[PDB]
């Protein structure tokens, strides 16, 4: 069953229940409130994202069953986003502790400082959930 | 595409003795029905269903360019099978394809394309609702469906 | 999730940040328009959808002499013994075998699922 | 004369209302054309099936079908629509009586006859677009039995279920004690036999 | 009070003629329209003929108000009639027969593409981004 | 001052008018009887917390019509008027609408049989024709 | 199809209208149509049995007539309606 997770193609549409593009200039002030809890670990010390970051933001939710199932973790999940479209997208994701698995996105601040800011995040979010493959 | 497929499945309508399909809220447009309520309204009964809505999105931001119903009848016009040398006879000849070549048994009379929004958004209506899997595709294999 | 339109036109409402104030507003396009968002969602996807059938079936289905009807599971709200009983009927349940029940009883638009 | 009762029993016209009013409203279709809305469809449904049931103002080829999900009445009249005869069933019990079979029976120097039926009431025409409203039963001798309780809403019955048949396949005895396709083959020699 | 229990008959009264024909103006409940302040208004039929069979525009205010066009209800009422009950002192109701019916829908006034600048822009539609982008360039 | 100038004394002192949905017939007998100016009697009834509308046609005429009130919220109706002298008004704003109904049932569905006769006089079928044309 | 449908057609088809300059119009009014009937050699018309068309090869065939208006308009604001029974 290893070999065939392997094998098998999988792309972020099935490991994904949810996605959202929420508006939150302010990364210190997450307008979801539980992203805060554990927002606030990766902006303690925020790194690439000092000096400005996309405004905008695109927040995924993954199945914890298909994820499981297909021995998918959120870490080379994260890394293949950069690998796909690397340093492009800053990608921040919460502990496997937490329920849902979310990883939180963003143009990077030179790009904010490729085809705009905003809607963007769709072209990104669709071409995640169809060409990009884990 | 990126692009593309950012905005994904998007509705046109396949109208008879015409060249290329319209963006659907187009014929409504030529219809008349100039802004987006008065043409969702046609569409979606229940505005508090999002997922009409989202279904619905890519298809008004096709149309965009498109905001008068003379407009639209130009372009409906300009692409007809035999297209018109003037615009005023476009829109003549695009009229004239709404008013009895399309939808024929809803109505012919020249204040019919009320009723004629309301059985095409009827027609959009049950689309949307097949794509959204809320009712099964219709049967070429049942008799009711036969005459 | 909500969907706004222009005031003015009817037109519909497009999602804006102002680089002046960093506040997201709904622009209206071709219009010059613009009003204060207060979701600050703009767009949101459920790939999964686990909606509930509950929330799209109609009460009417009650009266479909068609449908089965049950008599051991009483209605909640009102106690009728007599309920009706189907499937989901949605083809985008992969796996749709469980029950949705609705009271037979009129005026009793009460459904639920064991 | 559909259109001209429908506006009678209120029958909100497109044209005179406001769309927000659709969503709890019944959409009301004639021959393939929305013609309005109705707020109560089962006052209406039953209003429809008593006419025709009488013959009043919808002639029995006339179907009316009621998708209650889907909150639409679709009202069939035209042409070409493939129907037959079945017989009513209210409250498990049949409409037809010994009266009625009596009445058939004195056929001849009575003008008793099946338009009788069809006047009374007893039985009515149901087209394939209709029949998946219907719920049917098989016989009255055992589907409607309150033994069985398998169904408590059979709207018709069969008359016979061997009328399914054909005019060849109704020349073959025990079609039913046949492999399917040896009926098929019966029913090709049937119309080259000599006779 | 009488109020929760009062019945009131009025004898019906229906002219033959009438120097005014009685029509129906119906607006939608999203125009939203208020007639206070409508201080000047104009109903008059279109231009686009180019009489009693041909739309109604209706402005407010000149151009500088909102503009409404009047269509003609299609569907005849060869089983139905409509008429307009009004209040009089004498305690009869009048009736006066609707002679037409006009729906009217609101059209916006802003800087609307022309048929040639659509016709150029449709140029945008195989690759169209950000359309925000076109209105500041109109 | 212009010729479409509309009088909105309608609007300006909010006169409310109700409209109501009657038969043609009905109707009919009130046009043919207008000269009389007594075709009938609108009696209206308030409860508690129920209200009927009713109409009794005159027996002259004839020779009980409860009516069924009907939103007004779902749509704004307005009435207007032209004038024989080239002057618009409007008469006012629609605050009611019921629609007539009658009390029998059985009865009338005979009128709506002689209606439908009637209807069926000029509805020209092919002649059959028991002599050839020579 | 034949009490409804000819009749239908016969009476939604647009009347002719013939302009020079004198105006022309002509309205179709009412269909009749004639039992079956054969014409003999020497045009005698007589009634067709089917066992008759059936041995003669003939087709079973009825005379269909149409009462057809002629209006004629000399543009002297004068017009002469002339009618054409059972054509
Ligand atoms: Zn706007
Ligand atoms: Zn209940």
């Amino acid at each position: 069953k290893d070999i065939l997770c392997r094998l098998e193609h999988t792309t972020l549409r099935k490991v994904t229940a949810n996605t959202a593009i929420y508006y939150d200039p302010n990364p210190q002030s997450t307008v979801v409130a539980e992203d805060q809890e554990w927002v606030n670990v990766y902006y303690e010390m925020p790194d690439f994202d000092v000096a400005r970051i996309s405004p905008w933001l695109l927040r995924v939710e993954l199945d914890r069953k298909h994820m499981t199932d297909r021995k998918l973790t959120m870490e080379q999940i994260a890394e293949k986003i950069n690998a796909g479209f690397g340093d492009d997208l800053n990608c921040i994701f919460n502990d496997d502790n937490a329920e849902k698995l979310v990883l939180r996105i963003r143009i990077m601040n030179s790009d904010e400082n490729k085809m705009d800011d905003d809607v963007f995040l769709r072209c990104i979010e669709s071409n995640m959930l169809t060409d990009m493959t884990l | 595409g990126a692009k593309k497929s950012a905005i994904g499945q998007r509705i046109v309508a396949t109208l008879p003795y015409i060249k290329q399909e319209v963006p659907i809220i187009i014929v409504f447009r030529a219809l008349g029905f100039v802004s987006d309520r008065d043409i969702l309204e046609h569409i979606i009964y229940d505005f508090e269903d999002p997922e009409m809505m989202e279904m619905v999105k890519p298809s008004l931001d096709e149309a965009f360019v498109i905001q008068e119903q003379n407009v639209a009848l130009n372009f409906i016009g300009s692409r007809g099978a035999k297209p018109g040398v003037t615009k005023e006879k476009r829109i003549k000849y695009a009229k004239e394809v709404l008013q009895k070549e399309m939808l024929p048994h809803v109505g012919v009379s020249d204040f019919c394309e009320t009723k004629k929004a309301y059985f095409l958004g009827y027609m959009v209506h049950r689309l949307l609702l097949a794509a959204l899997g809320r009712r099964e595709l219709d049967d070429r294999d049942h008799y009711g469906n036969k005459r | 999730v909500g969907i706004r339109f222009c005031q003015e036109c009817n037109n519909m409402l497009y999602p804006k940040e102002d680089k002046e104030n960093r506040i997201l507003l709904y622009a209206c396009r071709n219009c010059d328009y613009q009003q204060e968002a207060d979701n600050s969602c703009i767009y949101v996807n459920k790939i999964t959808h686990e909606v509930d059938e509950l929330t799209q079936i109609i009460a009417d289905v009650s009266q479909d002499p068609t449908l089965p009807r049950t008599e051991d599971h009483p209605c909640q709200k009102c106690g009728h013994k007599e309920a009706v009983f189907f499937q989901s009927h949605s083809a985008r349940a992969e796996d749709a075998m469980r029950l949705y029940y609705v009271c037979t009883a009129p005026h009793c638009g009460h459904r639920w699922t064991e | 004369p559909i259109l001209e009762f429908l506006e009678e029993w209120s029958m909100e016209n497109l044209e005179e209302i406001s769309p927000a009013a659709i969503a709890d409203a019944t959409k009301i279709f004639v021959n393939g054309c929305w013609v309005g809305i109705h707020k109560d469809p089962e006052q209406l449904m039953n209003t429809l099936r008593k006419l025709r049931r009488q013959m009043d103002i919808i002639v029995s080829e006339v179907s009316m079908i009621r998708d209650i999900r889907e909150r639409e009445i679709r009202i069939y009249t035209d042409a070409g629509r493939i129907c037959r005869p079945l017989l009513i069933v209210e409250k498990q019990k049949l409409l037809l009586k010994k009266r009625h079979i009596d009445q058939l029976k004195e056929r001849e120097y009575n003008n008793y006859s099946w338009q009788d039926l069809v006047a009374s009431g007893v039985v009515e025409y149901i087209d394939t677009l209709e029949e998946e409203t219907v719920m049917l039963a098989m016989t009255p001798d055992d589907l409607q039995e309150k033994e069985v309780a398998y169904c408590s809403t059979y709207t018709h019955c069969e008359i016979h279920p061997s009328m399914i048949l054909g005019v060849c396949a109704s020349i073959i005895p025990f079609p039913d004690h046949n492999q399917s396709p040896r009926n098929t083959y019966q029913s090709a020699m049937g119309k080259q036999a000599m006779g | 009070g009488p109020s929760s229990q009062n019945v009131t008959e009025y004898v019906v009264r229906v002219p033959k003629n009438t120097t005014k024909k009685y029509n129906i103006m119906a607006f939608n409940a999203a125009d939203k329209v208020n007639f206070a302040t409508w201080n000047q208004a104009r109903l008059e039929r279109d231009l686009s003929n180019k009489p009693e069979d041909q739309p109604w525009l209706l402005r407010v205010n000149g151009k500088s108000g909102r503009k409404f066009k009047g269509i003609k209800k299609g569907g005849v009422t060869e089983n139905t009639s409509y008429y307009i009950f009004t209040q009089c002192p004498d305690g009869a109701f009048e009736a006066f027969p609707v002679h037409n019916w006009y729906n009217f829908t609101p059209l916006a006034r802003h800087r609307t593409l022309t048929a040639e600048e659509a016709e150029e822009e449709w140029e945008r539609r195989n690759k169209v981004l950000n359309h925000f982008s076109i209105m500041q360039q109109r | 001052a212009e010729r479409g100038e509309l009088d909105l004394t309608g609007a300006k002192q909010n006169t409310g008018v109700w409209l109501v949905k009657v038969p043609k017939y009905l109707s009919q007998q009130w046009a043919k009887a207008s000269g009389r100016g007594e075709v009938g009697k609108l009696r209206i009834a308030k409860t508690q917390g129920r209200t009927e509308v009713s109409f009794t046609l005159n027996e002259d005429l004839a020779n009980e019509h409860p009516f069924v009130l009907q939103s007004v919220g779902g749509q704004t109706l307005t009435v207007f008027t032209e004038s024989s002298s080239d002057k618009l008004s409007l008469e006012g704003i629609v605050v009611q609408r019921a629609e007539c109904r009658p009390a029998a049932s059985e009865n009338y569905m005979r009128l709506k049989r002689l209606q439908i006769e009637e209807s069926s006089k000029p509805v020209r079928l092919s002649q059959q024709l028991d002599k050839v044309v020579t | 199809f034949i009490q409804m449908s000819v009749q239908r057609i016969v009476e939604d088809a647009p009347p002719i209208d013939l302009q020079a300059p004198p105006r022309y119009l002509l309205k179709f009014e009412q269909i009749y149509l004639s039992k079956p009937t054969h014409w003999e050699r020497d045009g005698a018309p007589s009634p067709m049995m089917p066992n008759e068309a059936r041995l003669r090869n003939l087709t079973y065939s009825a005379p269909l007539y149409v009462d057809i208006t002629k209006t004629v308009i000399k543009e002297g604001e004068e017009q002469l309606q002339t009618q054409h029974q059972k054509t």
